[PDB]
């Protein structure tokens, strides 16, 4: 499994040789290109991305596209190995110092980081309202998890995320119901043949930057495969409700 | 050991709990204060020096009818923080209820709740008092009824509700509200108890023989009734019918838990003199159309599961002979698949008579509650209302505009259209 | 002649040892002054075995006191039976040791140990034949813990041919009332192991549920299980100070119990226990007793004997019983519950009469059992220490006396080398 | 032979001091003039003639508090010695009174102490109380503490501050002066109880039913919980627990050392009849967050190690009981390296009520004591209000007038972010 930077920066020397032996190992051409670019005197330097900034005039979907280029532009990390460590029981002030140091630094980013970069990117339109979503899943004798952000605007639905396929990671606001929206990600993971087994959705996030309100991430939870659509989609639609009246505590 | 806590929502709901405390602390013998001069422990908790403190949680976001409970002549019995007040009401509005006013004051009761159920060594369930009409008493018991069953996942809720009336009627908004409060009151309850004020208004012109009733009367009948189900726990007897016992050999499928209540005898404190009032005459009364406490005609409907809750001077050989001549009266008709349906419990305690009240001083009284299909009818007629009004849209903007969304209000009606179909469904 | 030094250390220690001289004054009929009004002669034949005769015909018990706090010297001689003591034999400290190994053992108790072993060295050369010591204590803290481990070093380093007997209450994990107990107690048991030849691990658990159940108290006090742990120990050494048809000093019970030099860590027990309402539904007979005895919810230790067979067994009759009761009851106790004992040791019973019965009652009987179960009691205090020492919470403290890391590992191992010692012979 | 004296210093400790200083001679007996009409040991001399000197010393750079209780109902009780003033405040300035105004007085006080703690034969510790915002209770405490530390290098000392509240605030300049103390405040303290003022508010305004609470009733609440913590060394109990066996209990590791204190039953004489009040009861009231006094919710933390000192009329039982169905509870989370997590202390003598105020009499009560994370809050609201002004310079000219030097705002900063940095890293799985 990939593991995860925890000396801070800059990198230590154990987790760096432990990165280049696992890249060394799983690449099957292996020590050319690796010492390559380790001996590599001069390489081109990345330019830094610049972090948009909101504007009145222009509308909220092109927001969230503009966010999900910026993302895209961020070379989604392949690499194996994370680089910020996040807990999810730790407050929110704690993640929102991460996210402006990862913006500082602007190194790769997976999906779980990436739904905390668009929090806080989003952190900042009380019109617009976010909350996560996750996937556990079941294919070739294994599990494997996801997670996304979805977003409530203009009363809407639409996620934004990572991952290494294409389609799963980005949706528009273009659905009425969240059960469209689960329902179309459930159809976009049957065309890889991957069988999704759980579902979960948590809560809207709140907008105060400076809180100590740690993120749920199980208030409502289902085994979708067992169950069929029909009451999968009644059942959401109530929790739907309960959230956007904000009475679920 | 043996203890429920009731919880008293709305306007209507205050106002019976007065009733319901007033019958007790006569039942126990309590004093307004507190101060007696085993059986309390169902509804009542020492707390040294001899001072007993109700199981009660009064609530009302108007501080009107619980100011009149504070001030009142009852002032010393409450723990002062138990009565919880808001600042306006909700205004016969399902949505000001359930979701802006009562979005405010929800934690400080459930806060209270938590409190009162750890003084309890084991906990039988809750009895929470609301009505239909208001809004209030919808959209706050909704919610509240959600937040208990999330909490307290095992414990029965018997709620015992005032349904509208047919004929009479002082609200013009009655429909939604009560269409709005029927999916909390299906979906969360153990077993709702519906009641009439036009039924009891008719049993106090009938037998009572009082042509001008008020309110106090329907609560003091509506007490009794509560002071009749819960006398298993407090007091003994020959056969003893706890609320577990009692919810089954009632409900025979899971949403079919809709009974109507009943007593007997009801009469003036002058014409018992010339009444018998045997075991036999009592249980026929009891099966009578002109004594049911809900607007309806049980002859149009099969009795699917029946309980008779005795308590005074009985003993079982006349109880089983009032039910034989019942069992082969021909009006009587019973559901096939349900050879027998009569639950029987006794006990030694006759009723008690608050000392302003105008009952007589009877020495055997029954309880009788029904699972019958008739009740059907009585939700039928509030449906058509509804379709009167949601066909122009009339009141709709209020329920909107506070924040509720509009297809509540058609899936609401498809579940009642579900729940009548199901009714109609047994019994064929 | 084969005469008793009692030692007692910490609170816990201090108070059990006063209910326990309570009790021995009673059974032998002695004044809360000391003076001696008994009835029967047999009380005053082996008084000598627990006090000293003083000037005036007067009856000193010969025990000695020991805290590095001065307030439980005030509350024991305060107390009742407080005044029998001797003053010179109390020894305090400054201020107690709060709750710290190390410095019950290394820094503030180096400094008072000298006179305890003064005051004990006393008491043992103005006797004539010494049979052994008896000391109390808890293994959960620092004064009772580290002072009563360096204390048993030191006596053992100066009489290597007596034997001793710690009365020690183990931490248990449902009633804590200290937050560093696993740490004080694997490194007291460290030193327990190598330096003692019989401990009787008593525990606070099994007590309350003694209470609660068989007793049936409303309100159990530290005094009733004090109590109970005193009857205990009057049970345990009565052959040594009364006649009887068949009986055993401490030394036969070491040589009895113990098959192999580790394997001396007892649990004791007791009976009748009987509540105060069911008095009048019982026969009082052997078979009562018997029955009792071995009855699970009755032994003092909170383990389920169920999970390990009996090493060995003792069983301290008392009272006016025949004897051929006794064997059958305790030969036919054992064939009935063949699979609760061990097969390569032919008989696992050792049992002993004496005549004289408790006071209030007719007949009495006292359980030792050297039971394999044992382990299960240390194994839960040693993943109580990994959980702690994994991250080393609370450490500083204990290396600001001098202490290195290295000594918590050192016990540690040892601990699980007990553990295992025990267990493989399951 | 246990002993503790006691340094009042500022307004708010002075003024907490006479409250403390009331109960205390409530407690044994004490006249006003210090006549009784020997647990008194602890606090108090017996001077021959049966006159009770309190070991205190009562300090402020500014002569008007000092001359208030100079002239009060207790100028019999203390001698005049102790009773030490200066000329001019420190004026909210932390340079003022360590640097500038501070040294004209220190000599004079030190001596006092040398000469108090040369009369006690045992003693356990110090007993100061101080306030973070002022510039006395800042700079002067720093100058005192740095001083006793040097001195006495093995003596526990525990201040009982006043930490400012995340809203409610009278002062400009309180981040400066909080976040320059935070430096004396460790690494010379040993065991520091934060308190706010808008918890206890919150506290009379619910619990007490008071609408108008003054600091006469905050200063009474925090003197019942001192003479909870100092319960111990004067009374005797089934469990006793004095200064250095909770110093062990609580502090896990030597840079960790600020528990949040808590106090039940908290009720007015009239609530009393409706309530029960047994030990689970208040076992429970001391867990909820409506309780705390400090403006911190704990149910987004963990307890490290937890402190229950019961008193009045209470047995073992029941303790065990009410902290079996805590730990049953899933809400009040422990942390994994602490399995167990409760230092559990009985005392005979129940509460004392003060005649003046607003207290039931109850029969017990209990001090809980955490040293939870969830204090981390308390102090990162107080560092965003330092970046605000900070940034700007806004006042520094005012410190660096006084001989202060600038790069010390800066390096309090990283300090007090280390402290958070560690205070977060422990509680994190295994
Ligand atoms: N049967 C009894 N058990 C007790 C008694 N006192 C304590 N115990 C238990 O002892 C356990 C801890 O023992 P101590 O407090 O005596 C440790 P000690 O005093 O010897 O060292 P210091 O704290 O340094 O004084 C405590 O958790 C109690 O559960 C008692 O009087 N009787
Ligand atoms: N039997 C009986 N019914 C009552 C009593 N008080 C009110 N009601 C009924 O309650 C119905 C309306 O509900 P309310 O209780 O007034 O409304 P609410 O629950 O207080 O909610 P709000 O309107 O927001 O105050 C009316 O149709 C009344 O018939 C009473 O004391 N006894
Ligand atoms: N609880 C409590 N807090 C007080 C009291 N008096 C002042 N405070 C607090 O003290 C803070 C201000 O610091 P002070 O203690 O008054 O400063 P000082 O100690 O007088 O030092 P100088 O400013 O030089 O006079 C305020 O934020 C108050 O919250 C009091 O009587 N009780
Ligand atoms: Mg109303
Ligand atoms: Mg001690
Ligand atoms: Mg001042």
């Amino acid at each position: 499994l990939f593991h995860v930077n925890k000396s801070g920066f800059p990198i230590d020397s154990h987790t760096w040789e432990r990165m280049w032996m696992h890249v060394a190992k799983v690449h099957p051409k292996g020590g050319e290109m690796v010492g390559a670019i380790r001996n590599a005197a001069f390489l081109a330097k990345p330019s830094i991305p610049q972090v948009p900034n909101y504007r009145l005039s222009m509308t909220i979907p092109d927001w969230l596209q503009a966010i999900q280029n910026y993302m895209k532009t961020l070379q989604y990390n392949h690499t194996g190995t994370q680089f910020f460590e996040i807990r999810k029981m730790r407050p929110l002030s704690g993640l929102m110092e991460t996210a402006k140091e990862m913006t500082r630094e602007s190194l790769p980013i997976k999906a779980l980081e990436a739904v905390i970069l668009g929090i806080y990117l989003t952190n900042g339109q009380p019109s617009i309202e976010r909350f996560p979503i996750s996937f556990k899943t079941y294919f070739s004798g294994n599990y494997f998890h996801h997670v996304v952000l979805g977003i409530y605007c203009n009363g809407r639905y639409g996620s934004l995320g990572m991952s290494r396929r294409a389609e799963l990671m980005d949706k528009p606001l273009t659905f009425r119901t969240l059960s469209d929206l689960i329902f179309d990600f459930e159809d976009s993971y049957k065309k890889y043949l991957h069988t999704v087994k759980k579902v979960k959705i948590g809560l809207y996030v709140p907008h105060e930057p400076h809180s100590f309100q740690p993120i749920e991430w199980k208030q409502l939870v289902l085994n979708v495969s067992k169950m069929l659509r029909a009451d999968i989609r009644k059942e959401l639609e109530k929790y739907a409700r309960d959230m956007r009246m904000k009475i679920l505590k | 050991m043996r203890e429920c806590i009731s919880i008293h929502v709305g306007q209507a709901g205050v106002q019976i709990g007065n009733a319901c405390w007033e019958l007790y602390c006569l039942e126990h013998g309590i004093q307004p204060d507190g101060q007696m001069p085993d059986s309390f422990n169902t509804f009542f908790s020492e707390t040294g020096a001899g001072k007993h403190v109700p199981r009660a949680v009064f609530v009302d976001l108007e501080p009107t009818v619980i100011d009149e409970v504070r001030t009142g002549t009852y002032r010393q019995l409450f723990h002062p923080e138990q009565l919880i007040t808001g600042k306006e009401d909700a205004a016969n509005n399902y949505a000001r209820g359930h979701y802006t006013i009562g979005k405010e004051i929800i934690d400080l009761v459930l806060d209270r709740i938590r409190k009162l159920a750890d003084q309890c060594t084991g906990l039988q369930g809750f009895l929470v008092f609301h009505s239909f009409g208001g809004g209030t008493g919808s959209g706050f018991t909704s919610l509240l009824m959600e937040r208990l069953s999330v909490d307290y996942g095992k414990k029965s809720k018997l709620e015992f509700s005032i349904y509208p009336a047919p004929q009479v009627s002082t609200a013009v908004v009655e429909p939604y509200n009560s269409i709005l409060t029927t999916h909390t009151t299906l979906e969360h309850s153990d077993c709702a108890f519906m009641v009439d004020n036009e039924a009891i208004y008719d049993i106090c012109r009938r037998n009572l023989d009082i042509e001008r009733p008020t309110y106090t009367n329907l609560n003091r009948l509506i007490s009794q009734i509560v002071s009749s189900i819960t006398a298993s726990l407090r007091f003994d007897g020959a056969l003893n019918v706890d609320l577990t016992e009692f919810q089954t050999n009632l409900v025979p499928y899971p949403r079919i838990h809709f009974p109507l209540a009943t007593y007997a005898p009801v009469i003036s404190a002058e014409k018992a003199y010339h009444e018998q009032l045997s075991v036999a005459e009592i249980t026929n009364a009891c099966f009578e159309p002109a004594n049911q406490m809900v607007k309806c005609d049980p002859r149009h409907g099969k009795y699917m599961a029946c309980c008779l809750l005795y308590r005074g001077d009985v003993v079982p050989k006349d109880v089983n002979a009032a039910i034989a001549t019942i069992k082969t009266k021909r009006s009587i008709q019973f559901v096939d698949w349900c050879p027998t349906g009569f639950k029987v419990g006794i006990n030694y305690q006759p009723p008690t008579v608050v000392p302003g009240g105008d009952l007589a001083k009877v020495q055997r009284a029954v309880c009788m509650l029904s699972n019958t299909t008739a009740i059907a009818e009585a939700w039928a007629r509030l449906d058509h209302k509804f379709d009167l009004m949601y066909a122009k849209r009339a009141f709709v903007h209020w329920y909107v505009g506070e924040g509720m969304e509009e297809g509540e209000f058609s899936e609401a009606r498809e579940d009642m259209a579900a729940l009548e179909k199901d009714y109609e469904e047994v019994g064929v | 002649m084969r005469e008793i030094v009692h030692i007692q250390a910490g609170q816990c220690g201090n108070q059990i040892g006063a209910k326990f001289w309570e009790v021995i004054s009673d059974e032998h009929g002695i004044d809360p002054t000391g003076s001696y009004h008994g009835d029967s002669d047999l009380q005053l034949e082996r008084i000598n075995v627990y006090y000293n005769e003083a000037a005036g015909n007067k009856y000193v018990p010969r025990a000695i006191l020991v805290d590095l706090e001065p307030g439980t010297m005030d509350s024991v001689r305060s107390g009742p039976f407080g005044q029998i003591f001797r003053p010179d034999n109390f020894v305090f400290g400054q201020s107690g040791a709060g709750n710290n190994w190390a410095k019950g053992h290394y820094t503030e108790g180096a400094e008072l140990v000298d006179s305890v072993l003064d005051v004990v060295r006393k008491e043992s050369e103005s006797c004539d034949c010494l049979q052994g010591f008896q000391l109390t204590h808890s293994l959960g803290g620092g004064t009772g813990s580290g002072m009563g481990t360096l204390l048993i070093s030191k006596i053992r380093e100066e009489y290597p041919d007596r034997i001793m007997n710690t009365f020690s209450v183990v931490p248990s994990p449902k009633v804590s009332d200290t937050v560093v107990e696993p740490y004080n107690a694997t490194l007291s048991v460290h030193q327990l192991v190598e330096n003692t030849d019989e401990t009787y691990c008593i525990d606070n658990e099994a007590l309350y549920d003694i209470c609660f159940r068989t007793l049936k108290l409303t309100t159990p006090t530290y005094g009733d299980l004090n109590h109970l742990v005193s009857a205990t120990m009057s049970g345990v050494t009565t052959c040594l100070r009364f006649p009887g048809q068949l009986n055993a000093d401490l030394r036969k019970l070491a040589v009895n119990m113990v098959p192999f030099p580790r394997l001396h860590f007892f649990m004791p027990g007791f009976a009748p226990l009987t509540s105060r309402g069911s008095q009048q539904y019982r026969a009082l007979t052997v078979p009562e007793l018997t029955q009792q005895m071995f009855d699970a919810k009755n032994m003092m230790a909170a383990c389920d004997p169920r999970h390990g067979r009996y090493l060995t067994v003792a069983a301290v009759f008392r009272g006016r019983m025949s004897m051929k009761e006794v064997d059958e009851q305790m030969l036919n106790v054992q064939n009935k519950n063949s699979s609760y004992f061990v097969e390569w040791i032919p008989n696992n019973v050792k049992t002993a009469v004496c005549d004289i019965p408790p006071r209030g009652l007719k007949m009495s009987a006292t359980f030792i059992g050297n039971s394999t179960a044992i382990q299960e009691l240390f194994k839960r205090i040693s993943e109580q220490f990994t959980a702690m020492f994994r991250r080393k919470a609370f450490l500083h403290w204990y290396t600001g006396e001098g202490m290195d890391e290295m000594e918590f590992t050192e016990a540690e191992s040892n601990m699980n080398d007990l553990v295992s010692e025990y267990q493989q012979y399951q």
